[PDB]
C-alpha cells in the first residue's frame, strides 16, 4: 500500500528528472542522447533554436527550449526554478517515505 | 584555495581558459571511473595484511 | 591499491594533503582545479593591481 | 547607522521604476524599491554587536 | 539506508551522467569495468584515501 | 507572466521585451499553446501531487 | 560610569596577510556612481552584483 505510492513518486521523479537534464544542455550531442536514451525528438525551429518533444507518463507531451517548458494537456508553461522545486518536492516526499 | 566557483574563474581571467575548464569536468569522471573498473581485473591477485 | 614510480611533482601533495599516499590514479577535480587557478595566477601576475 | 543613515537601498532587479536625482535615486512609480538612508539594519551585519 | 541510498543515486547516475554527457550502460570499450560487482562496492565503500 | 502577455497580444514592459524569446514563441505558436495566467499553477500541483 | 572612564587599546588586531580571513568567494555591489550610470544607459536589465 506505500509501495505503489512510492512508485507513482519515483515516476514523477525520473519524469522531472530527465526534463531538468533536458533543459540543462549544453550541446547539441547531448540533447541528442537524451532524446534517444529518453525517447524524444529534437526539431530546429528558424532561429537557430533547438526544440525537443518527450512524451512521458506522469505530464504528457512537453515541448522544451531554452529553459522553458511547456505541457500541452496540462496547458502549463513553466520556467526552470518552478520545475526545480516540484523535483525538489517530490524528492523530499519520496525520500522521507522510503 | 579560495576560487572555487567557475563564474568567478571564468570573469576574472580570459576567454580560451574556459576551455580548459570543461573538458577538466569530463577527464577526473572518465579518470575515476575506469579506475573502480580496472579493480574487477585485479581480484584473486593480490594478498591480504596482518 | 596500485603505486606510481615517485616523482618531483607529487611532493605537494603530501604537503597538501598529507596522510596520503602516491597513487597512479587521476588527481581529483578541485586539485585540478587549484592547478590551473595557480598557472592563471602565475602567468597574469603584471597586470594585477 | 552613521553609514545605514547615509546609505542608499535599492533592489537591483527592477531599474526600471528608479531614475536619477542629485546623485540619488527616486522612485517614479510609486512602489518604493529604493530610497535614501535609513536607521536600521540588514540581516548578516552586526549580528554579533 | 547509506547502502539503499547510495544505490538509488548509483542508478540514477548510470541513467545519464551529465558530466560525460551521455548514458553509462551505452560505453562498455572505453569504461569497461561497469557492469561489475566491485564497482558497486567501490562506488559506496572504497574510501578516497 | 510577460512571456504569457508577449505571446498574445497584450504589452509589456521593455525590461522583458529585450529578449531572444522569438523561438519560444515560434514554438508556442505551432503547438496551439494556451497558458492559465500563472495564477493556478500552484493550484495545478496540489492536484498532480 | 565606567564608560565615562579614560579606556584605551587593550587587543591587538592581528596581521591580516593571509585571505580566507577576510576574503571570500561571494558577491557584492558597486560604487554609486558606477551604478547611476548603468541606470542610465542600461535602464533595461538587472544591475549587477
Amino acid at each position: 500500500d506505500s509501495f505503489k505510492i512510492l512508485a507513482y513518486l519515483c515516476q514523477k521523479f525520473l519524469d522531472l528528472h530527465k526534463l531538468t537534464l533536458i533543459l540543462n544542455a549544453v550541446s547539441e550531442v547531448e540533447l541528442l542522447n537524451l532524446a534517444r536514451t529518453f525517447k524524444g525528438k529534437v526539431r530546429r525551429s528558424s532561429h537557430g533554436t533547438n526544440i525537443c518533444r518527450i512524451r512521458v507518463p506522469s505530464l504528457g507531451p512537453t515541448f522544451i527550449s531554452e529553459g522553458w517548458a511547456y505541457f500541452k494537456k496540462l496547458d502549463i508553461l513553466m520556467d526552470r526554478n518552478f520545475l526545480l522545486m516540484v523535483k525538489d518536492v517530490i524528492i523530499g516526499r519520496m525520500q522521507t517515505v522510503l | 584555495s579560495l576560487f572555487q566557483n567557475s563564474r568567478t574563474i571564468r570573469n576574472s581571467f580570459k576567454k580560451k581558459y574556459h576551455r580548459e575548464l570543461d573538458d577538466l569536468i569530463v577527464r577526473s569522471e572518465v579518470s575515476s571511473l575506469t579506475h573502480l573498473g580496472k579493480l574487477h581485473l585485479r581480484r584473486g591477485s593480490c594478498k591480504m595484511w596482518t | 591499491p596500485e603505486i606510481a614510480k615517485f616523482r618531483i611533482t607529487h611532493i605537494d601533495k603530501l604537503v597538501e594533503d598529507p596522510t596520503s599516499l602516491n597513487i597512479a590514479m587521476g588527481m581529483s577535480p578541485a586539485n585540478l582545479l587549484k592547478t590551473e587557478v595557480k598557472k592563471c595566477l602565475i602567468e597574469s601576475r603584471q597586470t594585477i593591481r | 547607522h552613521e553609514f545605514f543613515e547615509k546609505s542608499l537601498i535599492y533592489y537591483n532587479g527592477r531599474p526600471d521604476l528608479m531614475r536619477v536625482h542629485n546623485n540619488t535615486l527616486i522612485n517614479s512609480t510609486s512602489q518604493r524599491v529604493c530610497w535614501q538612508g535609513q536607521e536600521g539594519g540588514l540581516e548578516g551585519l552586526r549580528q554579533k554587536g | 539506508q547509506y547502502n539503499y541510498f547510495g544505490t538509488f543515486a548509483r542508478l540514477l547516475l548510470m541513467m545519464h551522467d551529465p558530466a560525460l554527457r551521455q548514458s553509462l550502460y551505452e560505453v562498455q570499450d572505453k569504461i569497461p569495468g561497469l557492469h561489475s560487482s566491485t564497482f558497486k562496492y567501490a562506488m559506496l565503500y572504497l574510501d578516497p584515501s | 507572466d510577460n512571456l504569457i502577455r508577449k505571446f498574445n497580444s497584450l504589452p509589456i514592459p521593455s525590461m522583458w521585451d529585450s529578449k531572444n524569446w522569438d523561438g519560444v514563441l515560434e514554438m508556442l505558436t505551432s503547438c496551439q499553446a494556451n497558458p492559465i495566467s500563472t495564477s493556478q499553477m500552484h493550484k495545478w500541483m496540489g492536484s498532480w501531487l | 560610569k565606567w564608560h565615562e572612564l579614560p579606556l584605551i587599546k587593550c587587543f591587538e588586531i592581528p596581521d591580516l596577510l593571509d585571505p580566507s580571513i577576510i576574503y571570500s568567494d561571494k558577491s557584492h555591489s558597486m560604487n554609486r556612481s558606477e551604478v547611476l550610470k548603468h541606470v542610465r544607459m542600461n535602464p533595461n536589465t538587472p544591475i549587477p552584483s
